[PDB]
């Protein structure tokens, strides 16, 4: 109740203005700090401001307004680089014993836009031994959604992007695979909602 | 610069003979802070002179309270003696008895 | 008038509420020593330390920063600087806070808000310093927070702590007497209210209910108890005084007026 | 150089005790020692104003610090619980910043609390050679690369190329995946993906491996079992272009 944060998660498209917010109900907080965590790192310092005000930053603004107790974070342009978790932290006036109270922290992700898409789902082959197989479904676009398998006996990923950065081409992937024999690529999503257009060789 | 202070003697309570009173010198609005004073009983210092912390006014000025527990008699006279560099010679201002 | 202020004398540091001293400093050992049981007002021992580390570390900062720039400005050994800082409460209204150095005996430069200004009188000496102050603004930032918000947190925790003995009356003692002749043929009368607390009081020469308008209060003047005295004084002519009275008004008195006559 | 946190990754038996040691050479008096779990953000466990104090945070029910000297914060766990398997972030700033507020963070502890050791296995880690259809479509080649039947979730996946590590046309899972979503001690299976151009698999100069880092069982842990002890090692599979 101290910061309250919108737990999202976010999933907004390349490019789009980003807002992540905290309000307070503390009217002692003074001191405003923005961090951004990418996964499985720590927390770095993002923007930080003193009382009320705007500081600006590139594409980033950070805003306190203290008599409505709100306190936000505006991102320009969001970049897939963008995609990380944003924690606020503030503190009391002094003497504040140096401690800052976190915010549960909101999850960002900058779906990448994808100019040429080309929705496949491929086979490939294990370069050790075989009778183990791979199932890729490769080249959709951001807002083609992945289902999970809702078969025990096989396992589907998430939706990830990798950035061909030599050729500013930018891709999304999911992978699935099974011990069993009757598993087919044709089948392997059929859960999950695909374009026409996709390809089984 | 130089701020002359100004120097007040008075008692905390009325003058009466068979009673211990206190003897108070008020010296204020002197610059720079460098001063001596002092409590005379008979035109000769009191050893048991406390007095209050540094301090000073808006107009940067500073003050000061000397003071001192005492039994007064008839015949005995109390004074104030400031030394300051603002004075060709230490001041001299006595307790008004009535 | 509520006030708590701090003063730095450049050594000696302390805090006072009014006219009373509540907090002295001790170099010895960098720490803020009580001179009343209350003066700890609502702040914990944790704080305390904090604060205590705080003002060490920035005293420091700053008076080195003099040393810096010693040459830079002007007059060298020996030097005086003064500085008073502190907050006032208003009822309904928002708290005031100051900041002021004085450079000899003079005004020197102030913070105003969140910055440094210079005073008019002090010239351009002053300006060139107020750029030295400002350049660090998150330096700034902490001042203001010190002043505008610590400092009023404080005082209410403290006037509230020492309750007991701030909102505590103590009845005056008053008499008549002569003062030194203004002139010839006639006389100074005074009036001598003793030993009071609060501070605030009504003294006034009186022939009958009609006020006399040459009453001359003095200065209040103080006692080591914290105690107050004043003189109120009238200047009549050799038969004119028979019929008159002072009347001294005070909170501890609870209505009941203390009124003198010279008959 | 910034904060520093050792270890990195560590797995408990129920019971027993580590210590995580913090340090910092940036002359800094506050230390702190937060836990992250999802879903929430940060909670201080202790904290220090400086050398030779320490001070309780929001949740300190069993942990204990020591403030050994300006540079060192060490937290203790003297008998691990399930509960305390968690993410461990140490911090530090200035007492009083001239740059404003805001505190610089380690990289984090993960430690993973376990009833029993005998559930620790390292991955297998298997490459998958791109379909020959995606690169006749596309004129590019993804190669797969799976990490399977691994407990804890202590695991770095990386892909080298030609003997250096590369990091553009790489996607790895952010999460893994549970094995058998049923069972509490589920053994993970984690994919990678990295695109390249077709120019670039067809040649047979080209070497590609696919390495995960596993963190296990310190060397110091008991192991009585007929397979080899899941000891913190490198497992890889590699491939080489094919035209
Ligand atoms: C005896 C102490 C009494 C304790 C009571 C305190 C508790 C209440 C809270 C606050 C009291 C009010 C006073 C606060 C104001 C004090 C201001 C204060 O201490 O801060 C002033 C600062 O601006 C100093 O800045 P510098 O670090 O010097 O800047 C560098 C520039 N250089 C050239 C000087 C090197
Ligand atoms: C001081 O009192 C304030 C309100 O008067 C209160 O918010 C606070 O809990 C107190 N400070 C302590 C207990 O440290
Ligand atoms: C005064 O300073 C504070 C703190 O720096 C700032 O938030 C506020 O906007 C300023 N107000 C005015 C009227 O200058």
């Amino acid at each position: 109740k101290e910061v309250e944060q919108d737990p999202g998660p976010l999933s907004v498209p390349e490019g789009a203005i980003v807002s992540l917010n905290c309000t307070y109900s503390n009217s002692a907080f003074q001191y405003f700090m923005w961090y951004r965590q990418y996964s499985r790192k720590g927390p770095e310092l993002l923007m930080y401001t003193y009382s009320s005000g705007n500081k600006e930053d590139g594409r980033f603004t950070a805003q306190v307004d203290k008599s409505s107790k709100y306190i936000s974070l505006f991102i320009r342009d969001s970049q897939p680089s963008d995609s990380a978790t944003y924690l606020c932290a503030m503190s009391t006036s002094l003497p504040n014993a140096g401690k800052s109270t976190f915010g549960d922290g909101t999850t960002l992700t900058v779906k990448p836009n994808i100019q040429n898409p080309d929705p496949a789902v491929y086979q490939l082959r294990d370069s050790k031994s075989s009778d183990k197989s791979v199932c890729l479904f490769t080249d959709f676009d951001s807002q083609t959604n992945v289902s999970q398998s809702k078969d025990s006996d096989v396992y589907i990923t998430d939706k990830c992007v990798l950035d061909m950065r030599s050729m500013d081409f930018k891709s999304n992937s999911a992978v699935a695979w099974s011990n069993k024999s009757d598993f087919a690529c044709a089948n392997a999503f059929n859960n999950s909602i695909i374009p026409e257009d996709t390809f089984f060789p | 610069i130089q701020r002359t202070p100004k120097i007040q003697v008075y008692s905390r309570h009325p003058a009466e003979n068979g009673k211990s009173n206190f003897l108070n010198c008020y010296v204020s609005g002197f610059h720079p802070s460098d001063i001596e004073v002092d409590l005379l009983k008979n035109g000769e210092r009191i050893e048991k002179v406390e007095h209050s912390d540094l301090s000073f006014s808006k107009d940067w000025s500073f003050y000061l309270l000397y003071y001192t527990e005492f039994t007064p008699t008839e015949k005995d006279e109390y004074a104030c003696r400031v030394n300051h560099v603002t004075l060709s010679q230490p001041k001299i201002v006595k307790w008004d008895r009535d | 008038p509520l006030s708590f202020h701090v003063i730095w004398i450049a050594n000696l540091v302390s805090g006072w509420l009014s006219d009373l001293q509540t907090h002295t400093w001790d170099s010895n050992s960098s720490t803020i020593v009580f001179l009343w049981p209350w003066s700890r007002g609502n702040f914990s021992n944790e704080e305390w330390k904090e604060l205590e580390t705080l003002f060490r570390i920035r005293t420091i900062r700053s008076f080195e920063g003099i040393r810096r720039y010693a040459h830079e400005l002007q007059f060298e050994y020996p030097f005086e600087i003064q500085v008073t800082g502190g907050c006032e409460l208003h009822s309904g209204k928002v708290s005031g806070s100051f900041l002021q150095l004085a450079y000899q005996g003079s005004d020197f430069v102030s913070f105003q808000n969140n910055s440094w200004l210079p005073y008019p009188v002090a010239g351009n000496m002053a300006k060139h310093f107020c750029k030295v102050l400002n350049q660090n603004q998150h330096e700034n930032d902490i001042t203001h927070n010190l002043l505008s918000d610590t400092c009023p947190r404080f005082i209410l925790g403290l006037l509230d702590a020492g309750k007991a003995h701030l909102q505590r009356q103590v009845k005056p003692e008053a008499w008549l007497s002569h003062g030194p002749s203004p002139g010839p043929g006639h006389l100074q009368l005074v009036c001598h209210v003793s030993g009071f607390y609060p501070k605030p009081v009504w003294v006034m020469w009186m022939r009958g209910e009609q006020e006399q308008q040459g009453t001359q209060r003095g200065d209040i003047l103080p006692s080591a108890d914290g105690t107050w005295y004043l003189r109120a004084t009238l200047e009549v002519a050799a038969g004119e005084a028979a019929d008159l009275s002072c009347r001294v008004k005070h909170s501890s008195l609870e209505g009941q007026d203390i009124v003198l006559y010279w008959e | 150089a910034g904060v520093t946190q050792t270890p990195k990754f560590r797995v408990l038996k129920t019971g027993q005790s580590m210590t995580l040691l913090c340090a910092q050479d940036m002359n800094h008096e506050y230390m702190y020692w937060y836990r992250q779990d999802p879903g929430m953000g940060l909670r201080l466990i202790h904290y220090s104003v400086g050398e030779g104090t320490t001070a309780k945070g929001e949740v300190p029910d069993g942990y204990n610090v020591s403030r050994l000297k300006k540079q060192n914060f060490l937290l203790g766990l003297e008998s691990a619980a399930p509960s305390q398997t968690s993410v461990y972030f140490c911090a530090s700033r200035y007492f009083l910043p001239t740059q404003g507020m805001g505190a610089f963070f380690g990289q984090g502890t993960r430690l993973t609390v376990v009833e029993d050791l005998n559930k620790v296995f390292p991955p297998e880690v298997a490459v998958f050679e791109p379909s020959e259809a995606e690169i006749s479509h596309t004129q590019k080649a993804t190669l797969v690369c799976l990490a399977t039947g691994f407990y804890p979730d202590h695991v770095e996946l990386s892909w080298w190329v030609n003997g250096k590590e590369v990091h553009s046309g790489v996607c790895t899972d952010p999460q893994p995946l549970k094995e058998q979503p049923a069972l509490n001690d589920s053994r993970y299976a984690l994919s990678s993906r990295l695109r390249v151009s077709a120019t670039f698999w067809q040649n047979p100069r080209n070497h590609f491996r696919c390495q995960v880092q596993f963190y296990g069982l310190s060397e110091n842990d008991e192991w009585t079992q007929d397979r080899a002890k899941p000891v913190t090692q490198i497992v890889s599979a590699e491939a080489w272009g094919r035209a």
